[PDB]
RNA sequence: CAAGGUAGAGCAUGGGCCGGUAUCCUUAAGGAGACGGACGAACUGCGAAUGUGCUUUUCUUCUAUGCAAGCGUAGUGGGCGAGUUCUGGUAAGCAGGACUGGCGAAGAGGAAUGAACCUGGCACUGUGCUAAGGAACCCAAUGUCUGGACAGAGACCGAAAGAGGUAGGUGAAUAAAAUU
């Protein structure tokens, strides 16, 4: 599970509201504290305001509707840190929410490249129509052309030992 | 192995700064000193009489006695896990007036007014203490002029 | 003979240099640092290729000499004498020591074991860090695949990791190719052999004029 | 406010009798006298009584003697003087 | 207030609170003497002790030194009430006692019931020292359901020590 | 409010490596060079973090079941180890220093076993809860989801150098399915 938040904040010195600007940042994280942490990280690297001179005025959660659980196609732009350097790339996913899309990327890179979730950075999330799809993976499922049978058996009962003449699986 | 002369290990200490060689300036000689002032030691390598031992360089103490061209200053030091007072003789070319009491003296000047009024009108002074910086203040913000931030820099 | 390379690989000790304090040091094996067409103007050899370090260690003067011979022989046979310039960037200033001991040990009048153990000079090495340029080439743009293969042969003469990489720079200038052309046209560059000086609006006017009549265009 | 309250408490507790001290003498007339003072202390705050009770518990060497003239010298114009010890003659 | 402010396209952010709450999560027995002295000055002595501290620049530098041992943050009124009612107690000098009407009236001449105490503690800044130094440190249990990760990591890393901000109430509510 | 010259950064006095265009000096060689690259424990033009001292309770916070001059008298004066760093040595369970906690003089639960590692400091009983580490069976508590991986491999385990198989990223082409 992963959530989406938008954080707002200003600069202060020995006195208040020293600049009339307000800064904003949308972030995918698990909770508000991990959200606030990211806001501090970006401010210090793109500007030079350290925490002691900042104040957060607001944090809000962003939520969709999707009462019917309709399935949508999304494209995601990302980078991650390896032992060598920083690696950029783009991949496409299907799901019922932007957060559902984002949790699947994080799982993928951990599986394929052996990276902990805190070393992955999301740059952009975009919802796409059928003509926009670039890579091969999801297109068959998007064009609604897939059926398959079950490969995994399923247990009939919670009992550990059963009679030879009973039905065992599904 | 090392040696134990009076000026051991003073190659960095006891050397003049870049473009600051030569004898002291007139202000050094025209400064008047009094018993009870706080004073600060900084050795001038060009003057060879009245030099203190290099342990005392950069330390601050209190004037105990005043002579023609030298001063006696009181210091404290730890030896064999006990505190010992030490009385150091220094020539006036190797000392400067210390700034360490500056703020306290200003505060005393304010207290000296209040403590008189406190006998006439009140009974006890308000005494004007310092306080450490408190929590972050409250703010009311107009909310036009929003600036967005993003991980646009890819950092190849 | 010599001890194996593993004895002196890592940078354990502080730098130690030939000086009034350290005498009786032997000469390093490498003596020649530039090969090919040394004085060729900066414009004439645009492509730049480097061997780059992915390690922090010491390189012996014996290894540097072996690499020089290897890289040079290849370029000379393939590029021709007038088409390339090679530079070996690192100089072996650090002195290694040995605490020499007898084979017929156990009992002697000589002070045996770890008594009075400080060593005598043994040889020399260069000290190297991550991301440093160890060997550099400039050539014609036709000779990319040749220059790559020349530098590959050095990679087997040194301990640790090293990579062959191509540069953004024009020649042995420090300038990116795009920017170089933009300064060359518009008259701002003066040739100084393997590199360039940039003209600026800084001095007296009669000097500015005298510089500009000398520009590359 | 609080720093004063604290210090004024410490100063008081430094005067009062300890109540876990007892004189080492096996003299029953001396132990009688201590019992009286002890029962007075637990019903008063007066500093003179507390000082007297603490001094009856100290050793023979701690109860050092005084000569008559030195009492007068220290009496500082008072009429009654009190002393937990022995008063000796001054031949001078 | 929030209605009036939004109706004129403006945001209001209140002043930071006057006190933090601190809980001692892990054992101090091998820490340096400088750390041990700092814990003493905050009155923390055994694991799962909890204590209230003035928000101030001196306190914030003390916390920076001990942050690897303690969870800290800010506490809203509802949780402050559950703490004082379920685990509070007091002292005069060396006598430990239950919070009762007689004992309040004795110590603070104008506070007479336990509800007035909580009100002054939350809303009056200038009496905090007197009001705080009357309460003993709170003695809590370990949290019900345990800790989710290695508690010695920072909260950002998924452990239990550091600054939990507005969310310390969740840790304390499992420990009352 | 003082003092400091280490890490980084630099090569302006001193030591010191390689190559130089115009120009200059001679030769008809070489030399100098308006500059670039490479450097020092006993080179410095600049300079941290951490640590040290001074004043102020007229400055937060704690504090009496606490500190304690003075007097009398014991044992000790072979140490060893962890983390961070340093010197000598090819190194060493090697020899020798510095800083903050240990074992010595420290039990209990955990790393199968271990002086020093992780949790965490012990009077004597009873009921609850957690840590570190575990949860097919030995042995108190275990299952779920998504990717990889076929080697008598891995969970415990060695280098420079490499091809093969498979999973992904980025950049070049070509394209009458794609392919390199
Ligand atoms: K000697
Ligand atoms: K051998
Ligand atoms: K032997
Ligand atoms: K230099
Ligand atoms: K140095
Ligand atoms: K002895
Ligand atoms: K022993
Ligand atoms: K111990
Ligand atoms: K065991
Ligand atoms: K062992
Ligand atoms: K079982
Ligand atoms: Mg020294
Ligand atoms: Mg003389
Ligand atoms: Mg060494
Ligand atoms: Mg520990
Ligand atoms: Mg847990
Ligand atoms: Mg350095
Ligand atoms: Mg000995
Ligand atoms: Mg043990």
């Amino acid at each position: 599970a992963i959530n989406e938040y938008k954080v707002y904040g200003i600069k202060i010195d020995d006195n208040g509201v020293v600049g009339d600007e307000v800064y904003a940042h949308i972030v995918f994280a698990t909770n508000e504290l991990l959200a606030k942490s990211s806001f501090n990280k970006i401010l210090k690297k793109q500007k030079k305001i350290k925490p002691k001179n900042t104040k957060v005025i607001k944090v809000e959660e962003i939520k969709e509707d999707n009462k019917d659980l309709d399935v949508k196609n999304y494209g995601i732009d990302y980078y991650y840190k390896s032992k060598r350097c920083d690696h950029k790339g783009y991949k496409e996913f299907r799901g019922v929410s932007r957060c559902h899309a984002v949790d699947k990327l994080l799982c993928d890179i951990g599986g394929r490249h052996s990276v902990k979730r805190n070393l992955i950075f999301i740059m952009k999330v975009k919802e796409l129509t059928v003509d926009e799809i670039k890579k091969d993976k999801i297109k068959i499922f998007a064009m609604e052309d897939v059926e398959y049978p079950a490969y995994r058996n399923v247990l009939r009962s919670n009992k550990l030992f059963v009679s030879e003449n009973e039905k065992l699986f599904n | 192995v090392s040696s134990h002369g009076y000026r051991r290990q003073t190659r960095n200490l006891f050397s003049q700064a870049f473009r600051k060689h030569g004898m002291p300036n007139t202000s050094t000689y025209l400064t008047q000193y009094a018993v009870g002032e706080y004073v600060d030691i900084k050795v001038n390598p060009a003057i060879h009489k009245g030099m203190p031992h290099k342990y005392y360089h950069g330390r601050t103490g209190i004037i105990k006695e005043v002579n023609r061209g030298s001063v006696i200053v009181l210091f404290n030091r730890i030896l064999a896990n006990k505190t010992v007072e030490r009385k150091v003789i220094v020539g006036i070319e190797h000392i400067r007036k210390s700034k360490c009491q500056d703020e306290y003296l200003k505060r005393l000047e304010i207290n000296k007014k209040i403590i008189e009024e406190a006998e006439k009108k009140g009974e006890v002074p308000v005494l004007f203490k310092r306080q450490p910086k408190g929590p972050k203040p409250a703010v009311e913000m107009l909310m036009n002029n929003i600036i967005e931030l993003s991980y646009d820099k890819v950092e190849s | 003979g010599r001890r194996p390379g593993r004895c002196y690989r890592y940078c354990k000790n502080k730098p130690y240099i030939k000086s009034r304090f350290c005498r009786g040091v032997p000469d390093p094996k490498i003596r020649i640092h530039d090969l090919g067409n040394k004085n060729a103007p900066c414009v004439d050899l645009p492509l730049n290729v480097n061997l780059i370090s992915y390690s922090k260690e010491q390189l012996s003067s014996e290894s540097l000499e072996s690499a020089r011979i290897a890289v040079n022989k290849y370029m000379m046979v393939n590029a021709g004498k007038d088409n390339y310039h090679v530079r070996i960037n690192v100089h072996p200033y650090h002195i290694l020591r040995i605490n020499k001991m007898l084979s017929c040990a156990g009992a002697d009048r000589l002070q045996t074991g770890m008594r009075l153990a400080y060593g005598k000079p043994y040889g020399t090495a260069a000290r190297v860090r991550f991301g440093q340029r160890i060997i550099s080439i400039r050539t014609k743009d036709s000779n990319l695949k040749m220059a790559m293969e020349a530098l590959r042969r050095a990679r087997y003469k040194f301990p640790g990791k090293y990579e062959v990489q191509k540069s953004n720079e024009y020649g042995f200038s420090g300038i990116e190719r795009s920017q170089f052309e933009e300064l060359k046209n518009n008259g701002k560059l003066i040739n100084m052999g393997d590199h360039v000086k940039i003209i600026k609006e800084k001095g007296t006017v009669e000097r500015y004029v005298k510089l500009c009549e000398n520009a590359i265009q | 406010m609080l720093k004063q309250k604290m210090f004024e408490h410490y100063k008081k507790k430094a005067i009062l009798f300890d109540e876990s001290r007892v004189p080492r003498t096996k003299n029953v007339f001396y132990q009688s006298l201590f019992s009286l003072y002890k029962k007075v202390c637990e019903n008063t705050e007066n500093e003179i009584v507390h000082k007297i009770t603490k001094r009856l518990t100290m050793s023979r060497t701690e109860r050092h003697p005084l000569k008559l003239s030195n009492i007068i010298e220290q009496a500082n114009g008072k009429e009654i003087v009190v002393f937990v010890g022995k008063v000796l003659d001054d031949d001078k | 207030s929030e209605e009036r402010m939004q109706k004129e396209n403006k945001i209001y952010a209140p002043k930071d609170p006057h006190f933090y709450a601190v809980v001692l999560i892990k054992s101090p027995l091998r820490a340096s003497n400088k750390i041990k002295k700092t814990l003493e000055l905050f009155r923390l002595k055994h694991i799962n002790n909890c204590v209230l501290v003035k928000n101030n620049e001196s306190s914030r530098q003390m916390l920076q030194k001990i942050r690897n041992f303690v969870a800290y943050g800010e506490l809203k009124l509802k949780t402050l009430r559950e703490l004082i009612y379920k685990r509070g107690s007091c002292h005069i000098f060396s006598e430990k006692l239950n919070i009762t009407n007689e004992t309040l009236e004795d110590a603070f001449k104008n506070i007479r019931c336990i509800e007035e105490f909580i009100y002054e503690l939350y809303f009056n800044d200038e009496r905090f020292k007197e009001l705080n130094n009357f309460l003993n440190p709170f003695k809590l249990t370990p949290p019900k359901g345990g800790y989710k990760g290695r508690k010695a990591k920072d909260i950002i890393e998924g452990g239990a020590v550091g600054n939990h901000q507005d969310k310390i109430g969740e840790l304390i509510k499992k420990m009352i």
